C-alpha cells in the first residue's frame, strides 16, 4: 500500500507573518482524497574558445525606401549589391558603406558571377532577368564578361550597360550560379512544367531539364563539388544529377513548407530554412532524414547561409532574430557535425509582419550582411 | 524572555517550525523534445 | 533486406545494440559489400570504392564481429 | 589638444594628410582639398571620374598622391596639377603612403597588393614599379615603416606584413586574431599601431603585439602624434578620435569627439606637428584639433 | 455580380467541402498563377459548438473557439449564397502578396480568427457559424 502522500504541514500563516468554518470542508475533502484520487509513487561545447563568432552591427547601411527582398556580396568582398520591392539596385562598399551605384535601372533577387575577372550580375525583376556589368569596374572586365555568352529567350539608362535579358513565362523566384559561370539556375513556384530553367551562357540557350515536375519548387542551388543541382521543392530536397539526366537522392525534410536551402562547401552537408520556424540540418552520407532540427524562432523562417570558409552559418527569420551558429565539419566517418548555438543577433525591426528577408556571408572574414523589411541592410562584425 | 510578550506588547511574527556562461548554459536545447526537462527550471 | 545507400548510416545501425555481426564481401569488379545482422534486417551498403570501404571497416566499432568472405 | 576648427566637405573625408601648412583631405565625392593651416582650401582636385580613396603629400606645398575607387592614384603638383596618374591595379587602391626621400610610394589596394607607385620610374597611366603581392586578403592600408625601404602593410587577412620596396617581398608577416583595418609607423618607438576590426589597437614591434581597447567601433585610422611619440590618436567608426599611450595601454589617453556628426564614422586620421590631428569621415566635416 | 468581396458562399470541393466561407476579393478576371475565376475566401474550418444555459464561462469560451482557414478557390468549386458578411477589419488584408509571405498568410489567419471570435460573441451570422449537415 503506498503512502498517501501526508498533506503539506502549515504554510508559516499564523497571527501576524510578514510573508475556521471550513476546516471540516478541507478535512472532508482529505477524506475524498484517500479514496478517489489515484495514488502514484514517484554536455559542454564550450563555445568561448572557439569563438569566430561575431558581434552586435557596426555599418549600418540606409538608402532603401522599402523592403530589401536579396542582396549578394562579390568575390573580391569589397561589393555589396542589394535590391527589393523598390526597384532600386544599390551597390555598396562594404569597407564605407557608400552607396556609389545610385542607378535603379520588383526586384525578387540578384546574383553575382562566380568568376573574378568577369563581374556580371543576374538580377530578377519580375519573369525578367538582366545581365548587369556595372561600369564602376575597369573596362577590360566588360569586355571579358561579353564573350562569356556573346525554353526562356534571350533578348540583346544613367550607364545601362545591359548584355543579354532573358524573358522567362513566370516571375522567376530563386537565382543560382554554376561554379563555372556557365549555367544560371532560375526557378519560379509558380509555374510547373517550367518551374525550373538551366541557362547556358556559352551557348546562349534556356532549357528545362526536368520533363516532370512533383510538388512547386521553392529554390534551388549548385552543388559546389559536382554538376549536381539541388531543387528544394515544397515539402521535399531532391538532388538530380544533370549529366546523366537523373535523381540522385531524395530528403524528407519532415517540413510542411521548406523555405531556402544552403550547401556546405564540402557539399556532403545541406540546411534547410521553413517557414515552420525550423532549421533543418541534413548530412547527406547520414539519411535522407533530417541529421539535426531547430525550432528556436519564433516566426517563419527566411533564409538560411553558411560561410564558405569559416564553419559559421546563420538563419534570418521573420521575427527579426538572426540565429548564428557554428557549425564544424570533419571528413571522418566518426565525426558528425558539431552543431552548437554560438550568437542571437537582435535590435531589427519588423514592417507588414516582415523580418529578415534575405542573409549572406563575407566571402573571406566572419562578416554577415543582414536585409530587414524597412530597407536597412546590417553588417554584424 | 517575558519584555517581548509581556501583556499588551509587540507580537514578533509567529514562525512555523514545520516551515523549512550563463546565457549558453540556458540556451542548448539541441533537438531532443522530451529529453527537454526545463519544466523543473521553470517551477523549482 | 534492406539496402542503405548512407555510410554514416550504415555506423548508426551498426553501434544500435541490435546489431549482431557484421559480413565484407568482396565481389569479382572490385565493389564490397557491407553488411550487418540486426534481429529484424540484414542491413547491406554497397562501397564501389576502394578507399571508402576500409576507412569504413577499420570505422566499424571494434566490438561488432566483423567476418570475412 | 583642444579642437580648433573644421571644415565643410562635400562628401565624407576618404583620406587624410597633414603637413605643417598643407593639408590635403580627398574626400568620396571625387575631390581632394588642399586646406591651408586656416582652412583655405588652396586648390581643389578634378576629373578623378571616381571616389577619392586616400591622400598622401610626398611634399608639403607640392606633388600630393590621391588614390580614387578607378584604381589610379593621380599626383597633384602645387593650383594643384595633375602631372601624372599612376594606373594598374587590379581592384580600387584602398590608401596609398606618401615618401619624400624616395619616389616609389607605397599603395595599398582592395586587390590583396601593394603597389609601390613612381613619380617618374613607374612604367607608363603608370603601372607600379613594385607591385607587391603576398596578402592574403585585401591590403586595406599601407604606411612606411621607419627605414624608408620597408612599409608596413594591414589587410582584411588579419596579418601585417613588412613589405620591403627595395625587394618587393613581404619579410615577416605578424597573424593576429582580428582584421587589421589600419596601420601605421611610429619610428620614434619603432612600434606599428594596426586597427583591427575587433575595435582594438594592437601596437606590434617589428623586432610582440600591445592590444589597447576602448574603441566603441572599428578603427579606421590611426597616426602617431608628433608632439608625443608616446601618444597615438585613432579615429574609429564610431566618430570618435581615439588618442592612446603606449605607456597606457589601459584604454585611450583622450577621447576626442569630433566636431561634425551625422551614425556617423570617421574615417582618416593625420598628425601633423603644426596643424595638430585631423580627422575627418562621414560627416563630410574635418576636423582638427591643436 | 453575385460574387463580391463581403457575400458568403459555400465550398463544394477540395479538403474543405461543405464549409462556409466569406469573399474577402474575387478576381473574376483571372491571374497569371491562377488562370481562372478564382477568387479568395475566409471560412470556418471548425465551426464552435452549441452552448446551453448551464456550463461555466471556461467551457462556453472553451466550446466557443473557432478555426479559419483561407484559401484561394475557383469559382466553379464555390457556390454562392445569398447571405452577406462584412467588417471593415476583413477589408483588403489578403492580396497575392499575402499568399506569398507565409508570415502574412499567418498573420491573415489569426485576423480572421480573432475577428470570427467577436462576431460569433457578439451574435451575428449565426448561419454562417452553423455547421451545414450534409
Amino acid at each position: 500500500a503506498p503512502a498517501p502522500k501526508l498533506p503539506p504541514p502549515s504554510h508559516e500563516e499564523s497571527y501576524n507573518p510578514p510573508e475556521y468554518s471550513n476546516l471540516i470542508k478541507e478535512k472532508f475533502e482529505r477524506c475524498l482524497d484517500l479514496y478517489l484520487a489515484p495514488r502514484v509513487r514517484r554536455k559542454l561545447p564550450t563555445p568561448s574558445e572557439l569563438r569566430p563568432f561575431p558581434t552586435r552591427c557596426t555599418n549600418v547601411f540606409i538608402g532603401h525606401k522599402g523592403r530589401v527582398r536579396c542582396l549578394s556580396v562579390h568575390v573580391s568582398g569589397n561589393w555589396l549589391a542589394s535590391g527589393g520591392d523598390d526597384g532600386v539596385l544599390r551597390i555598396w562598399e562594404v569597407m564605407t558603406g557608400r552607396c556609389v551605384w545610385k542607378c535603379s535601372l520588383i526586384i525578387q533577387s540578384l546574383a553575382w558571377g562566380p568568376l573574378s575577372d568577369s563581374p556580371v550580375l543576374a538580377v530578377a525583376v519580375d519573369e525578367t532577368v538582366y545581365f548587369i556589368t556595372p561600369p564602376i569596374f575597369s573596362d577590360e572586365q566588360i569586355e571579358a564578361s561579353k564573350e562569356l555568352f556573346t525554353s526562356a529567350i534571350w533578348r540583346r539608362l544613367h550607364g545601362g550597360i545591359v548584355h543579354a535579358t532573358v524573358s522567362t513565362p513566370s516571375s522567376i523566384k530563386s537565382l543560382s550560379w554554376h561554379r563555372r559561370g556557365d549555367y544560371l539556375a532560375t526557378s519560379s513556384p509558380t509555374s510547373s512544367s517550367q518551374a525550373v530553367l538551366i541557362h547556358q551562357l556559352s551557348r546562349g540557350a534556356s532549357q528545362s531539364p526536368f520533363s516532370k515536375s512533383k510538388g512547386s519548387v521553392q529554390a534551388v542551388t549548385f552543388h559546389p563539388t559536382m554538376p549536381y543541382l539541388l531543387v528544394a521543392t515544397q515539402r521535399y530536397v531532391r538532388i538530380y544529377n544533370l549529366v546523366k539526366q537523373e535523381l540522385v537522392k531524395t530528403l524528407l525534410t519532415g517540413v510542411k513548407w521548406v523555405s531556402s536551402l544552403s550547401v556546405h562547401s564540402s557539399g556532403d552537408h545541406v540546411i534547410i530554412g521553413s517557414y515552420d520556424k525550423r532549421l533543418c540540418w541534413f548530412d547527406l552520407d547520414f539519411s535522407s532524414k533530417p541529421y539535426k532540427n531547430l525550432r528556436y524562432h519564433s516566426r517563419a523562417l527566411r533564409d538560411v547561409s553558411y560561410h564558405p570558409s569559416l564553419p559559421l552559418f546563420c538563419s534570418g527569420s521573420d521575427d527579426g532574430d538572426v540565429q548564428v551558429f557554428h557549425g564544424r565539419v570533419y571528413s571522418d566517418l566518426l565525426a558528425n557535425p558539431l552543431i552548437v548555438p554560438l550568437k542571437i543577433l537582435r535590435n531589427h525591426k519588423v514592417v507588414d509582419n516582415v523580418g529578415v528577408l534575405s542573409t549572406c556571408w563575407h566571402p573571406k572574414e566572419a562578416w554577415l550582411f543582414s536585409a530587414g523589411a524597412g530597407g536597412e541592410i546590417r553588417m554584424w562584425t | 524572555r517575558t519584555d517581548l510578550y509581556a501583556c499588551g506588547a509587540t507580537l514578533p511574527p509567529h514562525l512555523s517550525p514545520f516551515v523549512k556562461e550563463e546565457k549558453e548554459a540556458k540556451e542548448l536545447s539541441k533537438m531532443m523534445m522530451s529529453n527537454k526537462q526545463r519544466k523543473l527550471y521553470s517551477k523549482l | 533486406p534492406r539496402q542503405i545507400s548512407d555510410i554514416k548510416q550504415f555506423l548508426e545501425i551498426a553501434r544500435r545494440k541490435d546489431a549482431t555481426s557484421a559480413r565484407i564481401k568482396k565481389n569479382t569488379n572490385k565493389d564490397v559489400k557491407f553488411k550487418l545482422r540486426c534481429s529484424k534486417y540484414l542491413y547491406t551498403l554497397v562501397v564501389a570504392d576502394a578507399k571508402k570501404a576500409e576507412k569504413l571497416r577499420q570505422s566499424l566499432p571494434p566490438d561488432l564481429t566483423v567476418t570475412e568472405v | 589638444p583642444a579642437y580648433l576648427a573644421s571644415f565643410s566637405h562635400d562628401d565624407w573625408i576618404s583620406g587624410i594628410q597633414l603637413t605643417s601648412d598643407t593639408i590635403l583631405t580627398s574626400s568620396y565625392d571625387g575631390i581632394a582639398r588642399v586646406w591651408d593651416k586656416s582652412g583655405e582650401i588652396k586648390f581643389q582636385s578634378t576629373g578623378c571620374g571616381s571616389s577619392l580613396k586616400s591622400a598622401s603629400w610626398h611634399i608639403p606645398n607640392q606633388s600630393f598622391l590621391t588614390a580614387s575607387l578607378d584604381q589610379k592614384i593621380f599626383h597633384w603638383v602645387i593650383s594643384g596639377i595633375l602631372q601624372t596618374l599612376f594606373v594598374g591595379h587590379k581592384d580600387i587602391v584602398e590608401r596609398v603612403r606618401s615618401l619624400e626621400s624616395s619616389s616609389v610610394f607605397i599603395s595599398a589596394s582592395a586587390d590583396n597588393t601593394v603597389g609601390i607607385w613612381d613619380f617618374e620610374r613607374s612604367p607608363e597611366a603608370r603601372s607600379p614599379l613594385i607591385l607587391c603581392e603576398g596578402h592574403t586578403g585585401p591590403v586595406m592600408d599601407i604606411v612606411f615603416s621607419d627605414d624608408p625601404s620597408v612599409a608596413y602593410s594591414v589587410g582584411q587577412d588579419h596579418t601585417i606584413k613588412t613589405w620591403d620596396l627595395i625587394t618587393g617581398q613581404n619579410v615577416d608577416s605578424k597573424i593576429t586574431k582580428a582584421p587589421l583595418l589600419c596601420v601605421e609607423k611610429l619610428t620614434d618607438l619603432h612600434l606599428v599601431i594596426c586597427g583591427s576590426s575587433a575595435r582594438h589597437i594592437v601596437v606590434h614591434d617589428p623586432r610582440v603585439s600591445h592590444t589597447l581597447s576602448g574603441h566603441k567601433n572599428l578603427v579606421s585610422g590611426l597616426s602617431a602624434s608628433p608632439e608625443n611619440p608616446y601618444m597615438f590618436a585613432s579615429v574609429s567608426h564610431d566618430n570618435t578620435c581615439r588618442v592612446w599611450d603606449v605607456r597606457a595601454t589601459s584604454g585611450s589617453i583622450y577621447t576626442i569627439s569630433r566636431a561634425e556628426k551625422t551614425w556617423d564614422k570617421l574615417f582618416a586620421v593625420d598628425w601633423n606637428k603644426s596643424i595638430g590631428i585631423v580627422t575627418g569621415g562621414t560627416d563630410k566635416q574635418l576636423q582638427i584639433n591643436q | 455580380k453575385i460574387l463580391k468581396p463581403g457575400k458568403v458562399a459555400l465550398i463544394t470541393r477540395g479538403r474543405f467541402a461543405g464549409k462556409k466561407v466569406v469573399i474577402l476579393q474575387a478576381i473574376d478576371q483571372g491571374s497569371k498563377s491562377h488562370p481562372f475565376g478564382h477568387a479568395v475566401v475566409a471560412g470556418v474550418e471548425r465551426y464552435p459548438l452549441k452552448v446551453t444555459k448551464s456550463m461555466g464561462a471556461k467551457r462556453i469560451a472553451r466550446r466557443s473557439r473557432v478555426k479559419p482557414f483561407i484559401k484561394v478557390v475557383n469559382y466553379n468549386h464555390l457556390m454562392p449564397t445569398r447571405y452577406a458578411l462584412e467588417l471593415d477589419n476583413l477589408k483588403g488584408l489578403i492580396t497575392a502578396d499575402t499568399f506569398k509571405e507565409p508570415t502574412q498568410r499567418s498573420a491573415a489567419r489569426k485576423t480572421v480568427k480573432k475577428t470570427f471570435e467577436e462576431k460569433y460573441q457578439s451574435g451575428k451570422s449565426a448561419w454562417f457559424f452553423t455547421p451545414l449537415r450534409f
